RNA sequence: AAAGAGAGUUUGAUCCUGGCUCAGGACGAACGCUGGCGGCGUGCCUAAUACAUGCAAGUCGAACGAACGGAAGUUAGUGGCGGACGGGUGAGUAACACGUGGGCAACCUGCCUGUAAGUUGGGGAUAACUCCGGGAAACCGGGGCUAAUACCGAAUGAUAGAGUGUGGCGCAUGCCACGCUCUUGAAAGAUGGUUUCGGCUAUCGCUUACAGAUGGGCCCGCGGUGCAUUAGCUAGUUGGUAGGGUAAUGGCCUACCAAGGCAACGAUGCAUAGCCGACCUGAGAGGGUGAUCGGCCACACUGGGACUGAGACACGGCCCAGACUCCUACGGGAGGCAGCAGUAGGGAAUCUUCCGCAAUGGACGAAAGUCUGACGGAGCAACGCCGCGUGUAUGAAGAAGGUUUUCGGAUCGUAAAGUACUGUUGUUAGAGAAGAACAAGGAUAAGAGUAACUGCUUGUCCCUUGACGGUAUCUAACCAGAAAGCCACGGCUAACUACGUGCCAGCAGCCGCGGUAAUACGUAGGUGGCAAGCGUUGUCCGGAUUUAUUGGGCGUAAAGCGCGCGCAGGCGGUCUUUUAAGUCUGAUGUGAAAGCCCCCGGCUUAACCGGGGAGGGUCAUUGGAAACUG
């Protein structure tokens, strides 16, 4: 992808459970390196900013340029901008790939967009940073179609969005709506960030 | 002498020229009088959008086209009316 | 200096090799203890060596990558 | 709708005033360690220092005078047009140079378009060439003969000049239209059709005149640097009367008369600087800058002058003087990279002696076409801004190994190994776009003009061509294999332990660390920030309310003249009528294109391009209101 290293690492330092639920934090829920059972102390407003950004962008897996330029971008909206930003990081085409269930996790679906295995309206796009929109289709256009690694990740599925409509006998997947930040993930503070980049 | 030129604009190996009425000694991308269109060379048929009117005056008092500006590209009949205008 | 000016600088890291009648580069800065020095001069930049089996911050002193 | 973050350091501790330092953004950057690819851009900021060498401006045989062919066609010379465009640099310049808004009843304008009259007859001579005279030599004269759309007169023709007559007007000098008498004022032919044998003709050229368009010239209001440890400056200077000169007004110049003019609202003098659209920063007002892109100005080794032309006092033109370089037979000759590449030098620092006229635009030509270092493209450089790689999913109370250990462990860590997948990229073999529509030529169809064709204008059909380049793109097979580093970890500021060292070695932006237990020095383990980058230095804005209009102060912290008389200036009690300078407001014109911002669209997305708007002025003409200031 872009950072290639251990994934139970980040989640353990972040405090959250990124990258599915649980099972980074299962055992050992303190932070890396020869400390981290020790303790941890009072951390500034610097530290607390900081750790909600790194929680937004640890979670996509996306570098910084990129986050700030996305974040630049959602300014311009209307409404709020914390909200925009994430609905914004939600469009994005990588990320649709990984909610309509063909990949596992996000480390996966980029790699399988990236290979070009991702069709919108029946056009290939390698780039996982494609910002999809309302009313475009999502498929593989057979070129990978009966592949072990999609026929196993339709199997574990929970349930989809719901504002993503995935028709599994086609494999085509489709965004039914703009989300709202209440189905997010909300084990963060998007005002935090705000005033992060406003310092 | 005033003609009609074409002014190139774009980006490396993606042109697309305008219409303007220049005095054919000023540089090619430089000043020119009046903008009057368009031309893009890449599409199927080439999309071109001239106004009929500004362009009419212009060679009915002098402006002439270059060879691919109007001259060829006159295939919305601008060169007809003229030639209708002239005789009436 | 080349400019006519002569100035006086500082010699960073542990152990030079530059004698008299050498020529070096120098950059802004200033050692504050020291009263006249506020110059230092460039390591590993014309004929200054980079320091001696120098492990981190090795991009200051010049100092190239163990294989 | 937009709307502003603080921290460390004076004390044994306080609260204030006060400086210093740090945290953010940006580069035409450079240096240090590293370095995979693609798209789009950028690249002598210093010596306006000096040039080895290749190219960067020519073209017409359908305007005219020789050889090869055997009847076409090809170059030296006279002539026409171009060389004033295109390209470069920022030296000079504090001024109508530039920006914005106007005047010109005070002006010029080759080529382009439309219109109205003509294109009638003569003459003399010169280049080329041929001889002689110089010089080995580049480098010049004399004798003789030739053509023109070369040159010079003549016939006819002016809204040009003079003397008028008559109207209609303006903003003072004055402007528009008509008629009368005279005076002056031109031309060129070349390629074709034709009748009938004379001429009569098709375009493209020539001459005169009037309109339009384009391009220039002159004048004016307002606007944008520092210094008063720079106060007087000016003698064609200011005005006037005649004249000269210019396309044009004008002390632009001259003869005479007078003694004026500018200036503390900064004259004059010195220093620095091309100006703008715009760029960086800021909550905004502001502050700093004038790379690239576009508009204007100036310059072309230094200084002066003019010729040719519609246009120059002319980058690759001429004359003279100066420094430098190069040939010389010693009488003399030649040159100007701040055009594209490139060399030396200066510097901390900046690129290839590349391919092509296929696209767009120039010059010449009737046209084919010729010339275009403009331009279209390619090489170099992480110099920038975007994009995605170096894999992915499962996988243990957790192997080996490092580090640490209160010796039970903790950590690196699902990380590895193992099992199952993928080919962005890499390797190979295959295909393989657009950018190209013309110009020319050949067919018909219709119009204007003609006594009739040839031809001209317009429409509809054939007709062939790419530097980039086998580049962009696409298909199929193969292997997780080739593809991570830099800085920091005492506080500000996210992230701690072990060994060595012993006020030494050293670190350092500030507070400050090091004197045998150092989270601050050196290494190691792991941790944090960013990632084909990461740091340091230099410069600018911020935070700095630390020049405070928005937005500060003067009893004791820096800061009230020792006090009065007062010119200029600043400000001014109550009411009525009036004006419309300030003030508010409607309309018209403009404030170019690109750039910032809003809305759509096209490159697989993004940077990057395109289309449509808005915004920006103490801006001009004109019409309103009369509360406040005048
Ligand atoms: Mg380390
Ligand atoms: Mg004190
Ligand atoms: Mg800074
Ligand atoms: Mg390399
Ligand atoms: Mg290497
Ligand atoms: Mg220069
Ligand atoms: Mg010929
Ligand atoms: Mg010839
Ligand atoms: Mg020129
Ligand atoms: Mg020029
Ligand atoms: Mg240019
Ligand atoms: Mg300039
Ligand atoms: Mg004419
Ligand atoms: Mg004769
Ligand atoms: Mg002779
Ligand atoms: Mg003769
Ligand atoms: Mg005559
Ligand atoms: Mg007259
Ligand atoms: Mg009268
Ligand atoms: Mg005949
Ligand atoms: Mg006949
Ligand atoms: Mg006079
Ligand atoms: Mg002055
Ligand atoms: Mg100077
Ligand atoms: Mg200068
Ligand atoms: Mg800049
Ligand atoms: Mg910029
Ligand atoms: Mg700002
Ligand atoms: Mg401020
Ligand atoms: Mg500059
Ligand atoms: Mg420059
Ligand atoms: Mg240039
Ligand atoms: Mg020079
Ligand atoms: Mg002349
Ligand atoms: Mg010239
Ligand atoms: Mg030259
Ligand atoms: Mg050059
Ligand atoms: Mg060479
Ligand atoms: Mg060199
Ligand atoms: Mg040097
Ligand atoms: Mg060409
Ligand atoms: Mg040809
Ligand atoms: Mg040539
Ligand atoms: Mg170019
Ligand atoms: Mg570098
Ligand atoms: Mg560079
Ligand atoms: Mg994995
Ligand atoms: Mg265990
Ligand atoms: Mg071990
Ligand atoms: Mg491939
Ligand atoms: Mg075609
Ligand atoms: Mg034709
Ligand atoms: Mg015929
Ligand atoms: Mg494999
Ligand atoms: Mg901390
Ligand atoms: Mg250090
Ligand atoms: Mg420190
Ligand atoms: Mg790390
Ligand atoms: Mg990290
Ligand atoms: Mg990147
Ligand atoms: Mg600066
Ligand atoms: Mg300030
Ligand atoms: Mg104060
Ligand atoms: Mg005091
Ligand atoms: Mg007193
Ligand atoms: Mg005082
Ligand atoms: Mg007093
Ligand atoms: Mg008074
Ligand atoms: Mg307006
Ligand atoms: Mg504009
Ligand atoms: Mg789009
Ligand atoms: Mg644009
Ligand atoms: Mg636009
Ligand atoms: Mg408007
Ligand atoms: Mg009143
Ligand atoms: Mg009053």
């Amino acid at each position: 992808a872009r950072y290639t290293g251990p994934s139970w690492k980040v989640s353990r330092r972040l405090g959250i459970s990124l990258s599915g639920t649980g099972k980074e934090l299962e055992r050992r829920p303190y932070a890396p390196g020869q400390h981290g059972p020790t303790q941890r102390k009072k951390i500034s407003e610097y530290g607390l900013q900081q750790a909600e950004k790194q929680k937004l962008r640890h979670m996509y897996g996306l570098t910084e340029r990129q986050f700030k330029n996305t974040f630049n971008k959602a300014g311009k909206l209307q409404g709020k901008h914390g909200e925009n930003f994430m609905i914004l990081l939600e469009q994005r085409l990588d990320n649709i790939v990984y909610r309509l269930g063909l990949a596992r996790t996000r480390r996966a679906a980029r790699q399988l967009v990236n290979h070009g295995h991702i069709t919108v309206d029946g056009k290939r796009v390698d780039i996982p940073s494609y910002q999809v929109s309302v009313g475009q289709v999502i498929s593989v256009r057979e070129k990978s179609a009966k592949n072990s690694a999609i026929a196993e990740s339709l199997e574990v599925s929970s349930f989809v969005p719901e504002y993503v409509t995935f028709d599994a006998e086609t494999l085509t997947g489709s965004l039914n709506r703009l989300p709202e930040r209440s189905e997010l993930a909300a084990e963060i503070n998007e005002a935090f960030i705000v005033e992060f980049y406003s310092r | 002498a005033v003609k009609i030129r074409l002014k190139r604009m774009g980006s490396k190996k993606k042109p697309f020229y305008r219409i303007v009425v220049a005095d054919s000694r000023f540089p090619r991308d430089g000043r020119s009088i009046e903008t009057i269109g368009t031309y893009n060379p890449l599409l199927d048929p080439v999309e071109v959008k001239i106004d009929e009117e500004a362009t009419l005056k212009w060679m009915h008092n002098g402006a002439k086209p270059s060879d691919t500006v109007r001259n060829l590209l006159s295939r919305e009949g601008i060169m007809e009316k003229f030639h209708n205008q002239k005789l009436g | 200096l080349s400019n006519g000016i002569e100035v006086t600088a500082y010699i960073p890291g542990i152990g030079h090799n530059l004698q008299e009648h050498s020529v070096v580069l120098i950059r802004g800065g200033r050692v504050k203890d020291l009263p006249g020095v506020r110059y230092h001069i460039v390591r590993g930049a014309l004929d200054t060596a980079g320091v001696e089996n120098r492990g981190q911050s090795r991009s200051k002193y010049g100092t190239k990558k163990p294989k």
